[PDB]
């Protein structure tokens, strides 16, 4: 069985190269971040334009919503990340501590933590509440490209160009496991499967790998795609049939099947490199998004 | 910088 996206709505607004966009886990909505400084709302089913959030000083790399859809927490080269209030629009915590551009950022499923990833080589824990640094781990000796936490929160996987894949206790802050292949490309992205089983993980040598982290072992492959200058992220897309959904430099959205890694479709329509795809909690909808060139937002809706 | 090469 294939899938058969096709383009349902463009959302333009952003002036700059939009950086991410996430679904909001009740399903009613999509947040965009951009190099513009701005957080953007839409409406999940019609890409109907609903707010700008505002306040960072400069550009914005990762966005990311809380577990009750209230709260968005969002990565900046200001340095900081900024818990919002989604209804009200104000910026609820700045969080500091980092020392360089914050790249990444998720909230655990309980949603009273925070985890970013920094050009500052760090992977910093933060409580929702107080907007306080609770720990700091030495990450990585690059850039921190992703974080991710588990299903349950106990967890953390972080991605760096040192060419790392750290998977950390998030109470202990210690390295339970460091993965890497028989090469040691930049990881530009990675985070847990749903079952929390497996890392999906990019390189920008062109290829994603899922991998049993457990086990150290690279289950799963998956190339045709074009990946070797931006961290773009990659979903288990799960609602309908099981694929893996990634953007990629030749300015396609591309789906493989999970289990034979065969390309499945390729979403054509954006003018430039698609960042960032997110996927329907509900939904077979994929939200993708691009860089400069295009600086849109394109929803897409699969039968299965 | 994600937009950033």
């Amino acid at each position: 069985v294939k899938p058969n996206y096709a383009l349902k709505f463009t959302l333009a607004g952003h002036t700059k190269a939009v950086s991410s966009v996430k679904f909001s886990p009740n399903g009613e909505w999509l947040a965009s971040s951009s190099a513009d400084k701005l957080i953007k709302i839409w409406g999940a089913y019609d890409g109907k334009f609903e707010k700008t959030i505002s306040g960072h000083k400069l550009g914005i790399s990762d966005v990311a919503w809380s577990s009750d859809s209230n709260l968005l927490v969002s990565a900046s080269d200001d340095k900081t990340l900024k818990i919002w209030d989604v209804s009200s629009g104000k910026c609820l915590k700045t969080l500091k501590g980092h020392s360089n551009y914050v790249f990444c950022c998720n909230f655990n499923p309980q949603s009273n933590l925070i985890v970013s990833g920094s050009f500052d080589e760090s992977v910093r824990i933060w409580d929702v509440k107080t907007g306080k640094c609770l720990k700091t781990l030495p990450a990585h000796s690059d850039p921190v490209s992703a974080v991710h936490f588990n299903r349950d929160g106990s967890l953390i996987v972080s991605s760096s160009y040192d060419g790392l894949c750290r998977i950390w206790d998030t109470a202990s802050g210690q390295c339970l496991k460091t993965l890497i292949d028989d090469d040691n490309p930049p990881v530009s992205f990675v985070k847990f499967s749903p079952n929390g089983k497996y890392i999906l993980a990019a390189t920008l040598d062109n290829t994603l790998k899922l991998w049993d982290y457990s086990k150290g072992k690279c289950l799963k492959t998956y190339t045709g795609h074009k990946n070797e200058k931006y961290c773009i992220f990659a979903n288990f897309s799960v609602t309908g049939g099981k694929w893996i959904v990634s953007g990629s430099e030749d300015n396609l959205v591309y789906i493989w099947n999970l289990q034979t890694k065969e390309i499945v479709q390729k979403l054509q329509g954006h003018t430039d490199v698609v960042i960032s795809t997110a996927c329907h909690p509900t939904e077979n909808i994929i939200a993708s998004a691009a860089l400069e060139n295009d600086k849109t937002i394109k929803l897409w809706k699969s039968d299965c | 910088m994600r937009t950033e090469p």
